[PDB]
RNA sequence: GGGCACAUGGCGCAGUUGGUAGCGCGCUUCCCUUGCAAGGAAGAGGUCAUCGGUUCGAUUCCGGUUGCGUCCA
């Protein structure tokens, strides 16, 4: 059937209308706007071969596509290119267009509503009821729950706010009347907001619930069913994405969605809605539970004159929690008012510059001799212990890469990789668990006797039993070896964070004129960290 | 307790059944398992079974509910559910007027078994059922239905077979009797006149569809023919055995093979379909012979019945054939050769013919020799893949058993139409079917009432073509398009001004939508 | 109340670190309730009651939780 337009498709839409005025029975129609599926069947299948060579292979067995491909079809598929669609609305312009189609071909309407993929039962259900009859309108309607689903279609019904069609397509679902007659009872005899919000809520669309119950009084004054609402489902977002009108009840939002973000994961939200509702102590707490020290100290010297140094002992505990010196510093010498443990933090973050900026504010060159000689002697101290730490890490990192050692083969050699000692192809069962093991695979094991995925691409873990083994195949702690730089990466990290640390403290510390062991731990520092093996063969 | 426990277990599984699917959701776990972890508390023996639970849903929910579990064609859906009765144990014809009966009938009213009809042992499913109802058919029809009802089958169309002997030898008013006794037991009619209770059951509720009277050649003559068309009667059952007379005639059979085929041509020429058993292993008979007559049985144009029953001849004790094959006179087959022997001969059905049966399901322990298993059409099956061949039986290649057997799904539907001469007539066989697969999904057989044989009132007046049978297994507007192709073909090819189709008295509402006004016992349509 | 042998297809069982998928019934399917048997054939029902480290190997090793006999003072 269907072949009658995938053959020739100009010409069939060209004359769509003389093929209806042709067909006579609408049954034929019906039942032809039912099965129009959305694989051709000429230039896919079903070659026309008066034209091909006779020497041409003429037709190879078609594949059974295998289940999976489906799954990754119908999610792929797109409704604004098949050709159901565009038939389906052809049919629906040529045959909505003439009053006497309508009076007559509306099983075919329906079957075309309820055929494209998108599924307008919206259309066929408001087409239905707006037929003036008792007769035909029900037997449409019986038609309807043969072709599509009943409990679909009553769904359906609801969202076109309709009881009456409701109930009359409730009578052909099996649904105890019990089980819907007071339901149907209780939406008959409401107002139509109210009706419209439990029509929208039964069927669980709660963002049109809250739409059309925001609407059912004009007053100023928020309802609380709304706010009950949102609190219950979280969806203050459409709270102000409707409300953007109202300010003060806006603002009434913003207080319930500023408690919201307040009580499950976050800050700074709470305290920028609090910014206008004011909930001045709710405010402060939210921007120092944020870490945000200047926007609370400032409401605080703006607001309250008695709590400004209170704030600065929680901020200060914050960023030594934190380890944040900077700012730590910066609210203990400005807030706090103490040079000494200003300059200790700076210490602390690494900073000895701003640390002499204030010793000198202070009038005191002593602080030099108190902390700050003092903390560029720990700050070579403590280079020197990374330093050595770090280059005995190196050092087992690179007995561990000593070599191949073969040992492991059958992962593709991605799986070593390890400064590209070779490619790979595809993968194999993820094995070489926890430092170099070996695969005698003689039974399936305890956890086997099933499938392998084939997945030792670089490395992967498996969920059997939760793993329970250390090495998760991951590139950290007791790590298998044979990994694809990451290793590197793991001192990468570390280095390029103390460099500009390294290159600051040193220069710091020449700045004060013992520029000996500064230029030694430098030189050390560079040595260290050219001496790495970075990558293949340091290139 | 010990039982208890297993009642309230099936009845809260029926309850949470409902309510899942109510709004459309399905089980998890398949809920015996459920059942289990609830009823076994102790584990003392509660065994459910998927009657057990289906014989708990509420009337209003199990009528809804049931068929939302079996989904093969002929299963469920086309329904066409065989009910086996059986007449009174009676002695077949022919021993008065020969002096002895068969010679391979076990069983009977004089055989060691006192209880069982002719040609039956009272073993089988059916002979228990017949002598716990005492061979009465309103118990027997009731029984049988309701055991139906309660495996879970949603039947609508019963279809009766009555079995036993030849049915054809009883006094008229027993026959009538029986008959009007199964419609009233299909339909609920409580009445005594067999015209009233056709008119009732022609209406009824679980349409009767049919009925098939196993009888034999000599009592099927013009009258005997009007007699079973008058019951409702849509198949029948001819036994011939053999096609060479020295057999016929060395096993006491009492009846020519020309009158076999004489009796084949005036039936179907009365719009009846045949079936014909066909006996292998006949003494005197050899490979050689019994490959010859079922080569020529469909060779010949004058026999090749619709149907066909082939039941390899086996030995029972007490029979005519213990007496000689005691002695040694006759022995069997090997079972290897009679395998061959099956493969070979379902090799030549053709198309059109349905095999209904293989060997007689007569249990082992009571077989003196002969057929040693009970799946004969697996080996023979399996024997044909072997040898390359394939079988071309309707059985074999229609779509209900394909679907849970072969697990094959038909998609190249395409209209088929054979055309052969058989008893002297002109007979077409439609169908639809799957070139590429040879899957049959609806059949109809159809003929041309030859001026030689035909007598019926209906048929002699003016020409007619008969629509012998009308089979749809596995949208689906099938029917509609045999139905019409056959009327061109009697209109164009036969001409023929009236066409009528034979029928079940269930269905007979079936072609009133087609147009068709009931003319006699049949439902005819001018042109 | 804690030590504690065990806890494993529906059920009683073979759960085993030299080393994990099945026994007996039970259920589903076809052959066949003489078109659908509660026989025979053929299958579905599970990687242990959770997790942590090592072994080609991990409730199987050790450790604790909920019950199943059972105490003890
Ligand atoms: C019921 C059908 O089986 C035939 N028949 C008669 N005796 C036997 C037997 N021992 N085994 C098989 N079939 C038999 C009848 O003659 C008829 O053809
Ligand atoms: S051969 Fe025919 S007539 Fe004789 S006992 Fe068997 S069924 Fe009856």
């Amino acid at each position: 059937l269907d072949i009658l337009h995938d053959y020739a498709p100009e010409l069939f839409i060209e004359n769509l209308e003389v093929f209806i005025n042709q067909i006579g029975r609408v049954d034929y129609l019906n039942l032809f706007i039912s099965c129009l599926s959305e694989d051709d069947v000429t230039k896919t299948k079903y070659k026309e071969t008066l034209y091909s060579g006779i020497s041409k292979s003429f037709g190879m067995e078609p594949a059974p596509l295998t289940e999976m491909q489906i799954y990754m079809k119908k999610k792929m598929f797109d409704p604004k290119t098949s050709k159901v669609n565009k038939i389906c609305d052809a049919v629906l312009n040529v045959l909505l267009s003439n009053p006497e189609y309508k009076k007559k071909y509306l099983q075919t309407i329906i079957t075309a509503y309820a055929s494209q993929n998108p599924q307008n039962l919206s259309a066929a259900l408001k087409l239905i009821s707006e037929l003036e009859n008792s007769e035909e309108k029900d037997s449409c309607v019986t038609y309807l729950c043969f072709l599509q689903d009943v409990n679909v279609v009553y769904k359906s019904a609801l969202s076109l706010y309709d009881v009456s069609l409701a109930l009359l397509v409730a009578q052909k679902s099996q649904m105890d009347p019990r089980e819907y007659l007071p339901f149907l009872q209780e939406l008959q005899d409401n107002e139509p907001l109210r009706r419209k919000f439990l029509i929208d809520d039964y069927l669980g669309n709660y963002e049109k619930a809250l739409e059309h119950l925001s609407e059912i009084d004009k007053d100023g004054n928020v309802s609380e069913e709304v706010i009950d609402y949102v609190e219950s489902h979280d969806l203050y977002k459409h709270g102000l994405a409707l409300y953007r009108y109202d300010s003060e009840k806006q603002n009434v939002i913003y207080n319930i969605y500023a408690k919201h973000l307040s009580s499950n994961q976050m800050y700074t939200d709470a305290a920028v809605a609090y910014e206008m509702l004011g909930k001045l102590k709710e405010a402060m707490g939210a921007y120092q539970s944020a870490k945000r020290w200047r926007e609370a100290m400032s409401i605080a010297v703006q607001k309250f004159p008695e709590e400004v140094e209170s704030v600065a002992e929680e901020l200060i505990s914050s960023l030594t929690f934190e380890h944040r010196y900077v700012d730590a510093a910066d609210i203990q010498l400005e807030y706090l008012d103490n040079v000494k443990e200003a300059v200790a933090l700076y210490c602390k973050a690494y900073r000895y510059d701003i640390a002499s900026l204030v010793a000198i504010k202070a009038k005191k060159d002593e602080l030099l001799e108190e902390v700050v000689d003092p903390g560029l002697g720990e700050g070579f101290g403590i280079i020197a212990e990374l330093l050595a730490d770090c280059k005995g890490q190196i050092n087992s990192q690179l007995r561990r890469l000593r070599e191949l050692r073969a040992k492991k083969e059958e992962n593709p050699y991605a799986f070593y990789g390890q400064e590209t000692e070779q490619a790979d192809d595809v993968s194999v069962a993820p094995s070489e668990t926890s430092t170099q093991e070996s695969f005698f695979t003689r039974y399936t094991g305890k956890t086997g006797g099933t499938a392998k995925t084939g997945a030792s691409r670089r490395t992967a873990k498996n969920k059997r039993r939760e793993e329970r083994k250390r090495a998760r195949g991951k590139k950290g702690t007791i790590y298998e070896e044979e990994y694809l730089v990451q290793s590197v990466g793991r001192l990468i990290e570390r280095l390029n964070q103390t460099k500009p640390d390294a290159v600051r403290v040193v220069e710091g510390l020449c700045r004060r004129n013992m520029r000996e062991q500064a230029h030694q731990i430098q030189k050390n520092f560079v040595e260290v960290l050219d001496l790495l093996k970075a990558n293949v063969k340091e290139i | 307790p010990e039982k208890e426990r297993f009642i309230q277990c099936c009845a809260d599984i029926t309850l949470e059944l409902t309510d899942s699917l109510t709004s459309g959701t399905t089980r998890e776990i398949n809920l015996n398992g459920l059942i289990t972890k609830y009823s076994k508390k102790y584990k003392l023996k509660q065994q459910p079974r998927l009657t057990d639970i289906i014989n708990s849903i509420p009337d209003q929910y199990k009528k809804y509910l049931l068929p939302k579990l079996k989904a093969k064609p002929v299963r469920t859906a086309s329904g066409i559910a065989v009910v086996a009765v059986m007449c009174k144990p009676h002695r077949c014809p022919h021993i008065a007027y020969t002096g002895n009966i068969c010679v391979y009938c076990p069983g009977g009213p004089d055989s060691d078994f006192e209880y069982s009809t002719q040609s039956y042992t009272g073993y089988e499913p059916t002979s228990m059922r017949a002598i716990r109802a005492r061979y009465d058919p309103y118990e027997q029809a009731r029984g049988r239905v309701e055991q139906l009802k309660q495996l879970g089958h949603s039947i609508d169309k019963v279809e009766y077979v009555l079995m036993g002997g030849t049915f054809m030898s009883l006094p008229k008013e027993y026959r009538e009797d029986f008959i009007v006794k199964l419609h009233n037991a299909l339909s609920g009619f409580n009445g005594n006149d067999i015209d009233e209770a056709i008119l009732y059951s022609q209406q009824s509720l679980t349409k009767c569809v049919g009925i098939t009277i196993e009888t034999r050649p000599d009592y099927c003559t013009q009258t005997h023919l009007d007699d079973m068309l008058k019951y409702g009667c849509t198949r029948l059952e001819i036994g011939v055995q053999s096609l060479y007379e020295d057999v016929a005639r060395d096993t006491n059979r009492g009846h020519t093979v020309r009158s076999v085929c004489e009796t084949f041509a005036v039936s179907k020429d009365a719009g009846y379909k045949v079936v014909s058993h066909m006996m292998p292993d006949l003494p005197n008979v050899g490979m050689e012979r019994d490959i010859e007559q079922f080569k020529e049985y469909f060779e010949n144009p004058d026999f090749r019945t619709d149907g066909l029953k082939i039941y390899p001849t086996l030995v029972i004790r007490g029979t005519g054939l213990y007496e000689l094959w005691k002695t040694g006179r006759y022995k069997s087959y090997s079972a290897n050769a009679l395998v061959d022997l099956v493969a070979r001969i379902l090799a030549l059905v053709p198309p059109w013919t349905r095999i209904y049966r293989v060997q007689r399901d007569i249990p082992m322990p009571l077989v003196t020799s002969g057929v040693d298993n009970g799946n004969l059409r697996e080996l023979a099956l399996a024997r044909m893949k072997d040898l390359g061949t394939t079988c071309r039986d309707v059985r074999t290649r229609e779509v209900g058993i394909q679907e849970v057997h072969h697990k094959v799904q038909p998609d190249q539907v395409e209209l088929i139409r054979r055309d052969y001469y058989a008893n002297g007539g002109w007979e077409t066989f439609l169908s639809y079917e799957d070139p590429k697969k040879d899957i049959l999904i609806g059949l109809l057989r159809l003929r041309k009432a030859s001026k030689k044989y035909t007598y019926r009132k209906e048929f002699t007046s003016q020409r007619t073509s008969i629509v012998r049978e009308l089979h749809v297994y596995g949208h689906q507007g099938f029917g509609t398009l045999l139905m019409e192709e056959a009327e061109r073909i009697a209109k164009e090819e036969h001409g023929s001004e009236k066409i009528s189709v034979i029928s079940g008295v269930g269905v007979r509402n079936y072609y009133g939508k087609l147009g068709y006004e009931l003319d006699g016992p049949y439902m005819s349509k001018r042109i």
